[PDB]
């Protein structure tokens, strides 16, 4: 009734604090491994030459 | 009963005509004339365009047909032939060197080029071999586009070339057509890689020479004759008619050809 109670109101506030942290570390961690992918895709110059290539050109 | 295979790339239908009707009225109807786009033994092809499953091309200067101006002349002329794709698809030719630019893996591609190369090579050395000579001269276009497939075709005819033992002088486009035209005595065996401007060199000596018949190994183990002028189509049906076993009837072909080119039908 007494004792429990008033070690449990005195963990609180540093639980709370370590869970607000460990929120935000999941929150960054989640931003740092987003990362732009730039496709290559084949130059369309070659697709001109193989066609001119193939008129005997 | 038997047949003769007539494959059409790029002859005017004229010259086809002219093919069927001599063949008809020299034959007799002994033998059938079928019409098709591919073939490995008694087929004649007919045009400067290249066939569908043929691998060397090969041309002599025979005995019989040589013309007054070329008299003696003794030199034969093999052009190395990949192997043909659909006209719609890239031909092997021409993937091989742009391939390569653009990055696509070249593997397959290298593997079918060196094999046909091999085949061509080993085609040219026993030519030289039974006439004699010592070295073969090979025939690359030096533009700088072709820097790939010539370079590949060197490197693997001058390796089986030497490891028969016979040498080989490697010579560009331009000197050696003026010099087979000019002064052909001086080569004996010719090599040829694959390009369209060594296509036109070989018809033109085929021609120059008086018209003759160019023949072509296929891929399944043959030999198919090829023409593209009356004259030459006269002969190749000639040659493919002593093929089949029939002696008299090539040589009445080839006294017509010698005689009246243009109109061996009526002649005959």
């Amino acid at each position: 009734d007494i004792m429990v109670p008033s070690f449990v109101y005195n963990k609180l506030p540093v639980i709370h604090f370590l869970q607000e942290k460990r929120a935000e570390q999941k929150l960054r961690r989640v931003l740092d491994e987003t990362y732009t992918e730039w496709t290559e895709e084949l130059d369309q110059a070659h697709v001109t030459d193989a066609i001119t290539r193939s008129l005997n050109i | 009963s038997k047949q003769l295979t007539f494959i059409s790339a790029g002859a005017t239908a004229a010259v086809l005509q002219s093919a069927s009707a001599i063949v008809s009225k020299v034959a007799g109807g002994r033998v059938q004339t079928k019409t098709a786009k591919e073939a490995g033994r008694h087929a004649v092809v007919v045009g400067p365009e290249t066939p569908i499953g043929v691998h060397t091309a090969v041309t002599e200067v025979p005995k019989s047909a040589q013309d007054p101006l070329f008299s003696g002349v003794s030199t034969v002329v093999v052009r190395a032939v990949l192997p043909r794709a659909a006209p719609d698809s890239v031909q092997l030719r021409d993937a091989l060197d742009v391939y390569a630019s653009a990055g696509i893996d070249t593997k397959e591609e290298v593997r079918s080029a060196t094999e046909a190369f091999k085949k061509s090579a080993e085609v040219a050395v026993g030519k030289a071999k039974a006439k004699g000579v010592k070295r073969i001269v090979l025939v690359v276009k030096q533009a700088s586009k072709h820097n790939c497939i010539n370079e590949l075709f060197k490197k693997i005819s001058t390796e089986t070339i030497e490891s028969a033992g016979l040498t080989t002088e490697v010579v560009g486009t331009a000197a050696v057509a003026n010099q087979l035209i000019v002064n052909p005595e001086s080569l004996g065996v010719v090599l040829l890689n694959d390009v369209a401007a060594t296509e036109q060199i070989e018809l033109a000596f085929a021609g120059v020479v008086g018209g003759v018949s160019r023949v072509y190994h296929t891929v399944e183990g043959g030999k198919i004759s090829a023409g593209h002028s009356f004259k030459s189509v006269a002969l190749a049906v000639a040659q493919e008619l002593r093929e089949l076993g029939l002696s008299s009837e090539a040589d009445k072909v080839e006294a017509a050809a010698s005689k009246n080119p243009r109109a061996v039908v009526s002649a005959l």
